[PDB]
């Protein structure tokens, strides 16, 4: 399904400001 | 949430408001997990030590949230709770193990651009990025400090913690079905959930396929954001088994 | 300090 797609963010390819901070602790 | 951020609009829409109906007061958070179903700490719903024994008809679920006290009116949806389940082996007289509960709604809740699931980790996502060092995200309507209350949702990001430093930092006694998450005091960094930011969701975003799944429930601590201590989350993926039973029905 | 919801919602 389209669970954990965020309208207002993925849906749009728009990026929150601290979630590159996830991603780069993901090492 | 000690030492987070305002969340910004659209940010958590799986975020859920566990609202009393009287006194009229923020009862817990909890996630959306379809249009039907929420998730919750079984301790939001169920605590005789604080003779806390919530029934259906006792609360509601606010969903689309932002503002902690206002009605938002055409953003935020309120829904009825049809029934609670709440795991049968939930350990609240000694260390909150097994600390999950599910809550069917009355109707299914409309999606927008406020409103939306989080996704359940499957074996792969959790082996995947439940790793010492990999950070989460915990958001909440609760306590700024230990000992005000934020006017919007609050988020901070948190590492996942080594099992041993968690068990090596309480004398309470640790379970599989537990993590822990947050600073050391050499990390410089702070944050923490407290209370009312139970039954929240701790969130990470997989970098295979771009989604955000819950891996983590708001548990429990000792006292909020302090040093050499960590905040345990329900392992969300350990009790996915009894998640799928009742919701399979 | 909570805002009033509407009475629909009981
Ligand atoms: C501030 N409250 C406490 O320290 C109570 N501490 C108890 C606790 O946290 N409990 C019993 C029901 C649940 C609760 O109050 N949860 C709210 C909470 C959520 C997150 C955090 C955190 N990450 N810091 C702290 C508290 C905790 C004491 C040790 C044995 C397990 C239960
Ligand atoms: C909680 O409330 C119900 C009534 O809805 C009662 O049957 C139950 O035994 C109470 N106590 C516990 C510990 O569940
Ligand atoms: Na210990
Ligand atoms: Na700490």
């Amino acid at each position: 399904a389209d669970c954990g797609l965020r309208p207002l963010f993925e849906k749009k390819s728009l990026e929150d400001k601290t979630e590159r901070e996830l991603l780069e602790s993901y090492i | 949430i000690v030492e987070g951020s305002d969340a910004e609009i659209g940010m958590s829409p799986w975020q859920v408001m566990l609202f009393r109906k009287s006194p009229q007061e923020l009862l817990c958070g909890a996630s959306l997990i379809s249009d039907r179903w929420v998730l919750t700490a079984a301790h939001c719903l169920l605590y005789p030590p604080w003779d806390k024994n919530f029934t259906e008809n006792d609360l509601l679920v606010r969903i689309g949230k932002h503002s902690r006290t206002r009605y938002e009116r055409n953003i935020e949806k309120i829904s009825m709770l049809e029934k609670i389940y709440i795991h049968p082996r939930y350990n609240w007289r000694e260390n909150l193990d097994r600390d999950i509960a599910l809550m069917k709604l009355k109707k299914p809740v409309a999606f927008s651009d406020y409103i939306h699931p989080v996704c359940l980790p499957d074996r792969e996502t959790a082996a995947s990025l439940l790793q010492a060092g990999y950070k989460g995200r915990v958001t909440g309507w609760g306590n700024l400090k230990e000992t005000g209350q934020p006017s919007v949702l609050q988020v901070v990001n948190l590492p996942i913690v080594e099992r041993p430093v968690c068990k090596d930092s309480t004398r309470i006694r640790i379970t599989d079905n537990m993590f822990c998450a947050g600073y050391k005091p050499d990390e410089g960094k702070r944050g923490d959930a407290c209370e009312g930011d139970s039954g929240g969701p701790f969130v990470m975003k997989s970098p295979f396929n771009n989604r955000w799944y819950q891996m983590g429930i708001v548990s429990w601590g000792e006292g909020c954001d302090r040093d050499g201590k960590y905040g345990f989350y329900t392992h969300v993926f350990r009790l996915k088994k009894w998640i799928q039973k009742v919701i399979d029905q | 300090d909570f805002e009033e919801i509407p009475e629909e919602y009981l």
